[PDB]
């Protein structure tokens, strides 16, 4: 979580309830990306980045 | 890509996963040794 | 300087060498490199202070 | 007269020189051989003092004016030590300053070599590999590599 | 599958039992122990020197 | 199990319930392979690999 | 260097040899290889620091 | 004159040389035998100092101009020690530098040998085999192998 | 080498002999084989490390 | 292969199994010694 | 069949009783002990040296 969920919305408290972003990141295997592009319906031949 | 060759699919999902059944497995089965077989490793005939 | 001279290299902090070398001889005499019996005394915190 | 000390001649020439005498018959052979012997006690077939000295060819050429091939730094030593060795031939004790300079020189010849020959031996037959050390290679320690 | 201590690191799965941490020190123990055995085995006993 | 069951389906949890593979491996004696080829009906003269 | 010279081989860390050798003699004198009485003193952490 | 010191002649030739004298009758036999004796005290039938020195054949040929077969590194030693031994024949104390070089030389002859003769003895009759050591072979330690 | 020379045989590890022998004499002097008073000091683990 | 020679079958299943009643058995019966017979091994006449 | 500690390793069956681990140290004990006995048996007693 230290390196995947990131949310400096200038949130000034512990449950980050005053936040408005909270962008999280996924790392996944090839087969995982195919199955992910399956669920959320996406071009499996795109290949993402971050 | 598209390549519905079944074995190429199944094998190319094991091969891909055995790259973790590496870094870790390498260690893990190695503990089943400092306890299970013997606490010395990789010479097996010294004087 | 004379006794260490030649291999001050060996006295810097390397654990590279198996021992320490010292110059034995010197034209104009037979050098007296009485193996280094002298170190600077450790800091002590006087009894009075204690 | 001649300049640099390049021939095994000059060693003996200036060896005699540093003693006191200045004579030259065939005794230059009877004293060059003294030198070749010396420069072979030293340098025990390569385990002794390294000087760059070049020897008789195992071809008959065993001496005289042929080059010595010593480093410049080694000369003032070989010929000082030479002086001491041949001085008894002429019924002579080598002066103090000479024995001193010979003693001094002979050490210096070996100095840089001694530093080369230091060398720490590798980790033992045993000796764990160490978890901190990544990439296992040979487990424990190589002891041979 | 049962797991002892388990988790992820560099998005790489990771796990271990009780044994793993002990390995390093235990090898030292065995080595030093073996070294000492050599010391006791091969090593001249106390006897006098005579001309 | 560390070296026989292998299932990186990018499964992100301990009971590997979110997995979709879980390929396991068998090592077996000659007689075991004959009896195995018997059960699952296979060419006993094939001889497998992995 | 002179006293160890010839068999610095024996001082590297081998438990191969039964003992240590030292050069006794030297043309131009009777060498004084007073068996190596001198080692570099161990690190100590001064009393004051302690 | 002659070159390299190859004949047991030369040893004695240059032995006398290094003392001071330069005479040659049959006394070269009475002094070569001194040498053969020495080079047999040394080298106690092979348990002494190894030099490569070659002896009388047990065929009558006991001396003179026949080869010595010494290593090059050994010469400046045998003939220096020779000098000391025969000097009393001519009512003579060998000079300091000579006794020194003889003392020095004789050590060097044995140096490489001494290193060869080090050798650690094997594990004792007893001594456990050790669980870490795989392939049992002879249980415990061989002590003979 | 000189003092041990002749019977380095006795110093390898045998409990075969009843004692150790040392050469006493040497042509060109009266040897000084001051019974072997010098051993290589044991490994110590510096106070500082401790 | 096909070779219904009965003994060749039974014997060639013991032989195959006695390759484990080796690595392990070797050790196992050896413990029935450091306790049962005597704690020294493989010389039996020393001085 | 009864088993003490039992399991598989390299797909090789494996097992042991209490005794196995002790073997190594116990032999050392016996050896050192025997060595010492020699020390006490064969070894000159304290007596004076006289010319």
């Amino acid at each position: 979580a230290c390196s995947h969920v990131i949310w400096d919305s200038n949130s000034k408290l512990m449950d980050k309830s005053d936040a408005r972003h909270c962008t999280v990141i996924h790392s996944m295997s090839q087969n995982g990306w195919e199955d992910f592009a399956e669920k959320y319906d996406l071009d499996a031949d795109d290949i993402p980045s971050f | 890509e598209n390549r519905l060759e079944s074995i190429l699919s199944r094998f190319d999902a094991d091969w891909t996963a055995s790259d973790e059944a590496r870094r870790e497995a390498k260690n893990d089965l190695f503990f089943s040794r400092v306890s299970q077989w013997d606490d010395w490793l990789s010479q097996y005939t010294t004087l | 300087p004379e006794q260490i001279a030649g291999f001050e290299h060996m006295y810097d902090g390397n654990d590279d060498y198996p021992y320490y070398l010292l110059n034995r001889t010197d034209e104009n005499s037979g050098d007296l490199p009485t193996q280094p019996l002298a170190y600077y005394e450790n800091p002590e915190v006087p009894q009075a202070n204690a | 007269k001649g300049d640099l000390v390049r021939a095994a001649l000059r060693k003996l020439g200036v060896a005699s020189d540093a003693t006191l005498t200045d004579v030259e018959p065939q005794s230059m052979q009877d004293a060059v051989d003294d030198l070749e012997a010396m420069m072979a006690e030293w340098y025990q077939d390569g385990k002794g003092i390294i000087t760059g000295y070049v020897f008789s060819d195992d071809e008959n050429p065993p001496a005289e004016g042929d080059d010595h091939g010593l480093r410049s730094s080694a000369v003032s030593a070989v010929f000082h030590n030479l002086a001491c060795r041949i001085a008894p031939d002429y019924a002579l004790e080598a002066t103090a300053k000479i024995i001193a300079t010979a003693k001094y020189g002979k050490e210096l010849l070996y100095k840089q070599t001694a530093i080369s020959r230091a060398k720490r031996a590798p980790y033992p037959s045993r000796m764990p590999t160490g978890s901190g050390n990544s990439f296992p290679n040979l487990n424990e320690w190589h002891y041979f590599p | 599958p049962v797991f002892g201590e388990w988790g992820f690191v560099e998005d790489k799965e990771v796990y271990e039992g009780v044994v793993r941490l002990t390995k390093d020190g235990q090898r030292l123990r065995n080595m030093i122990m073996s070294f000492n055995a050599d010391i006791v085995a091969r090593t001249p006993k106390k006897k006098p020197f005579f001309w």
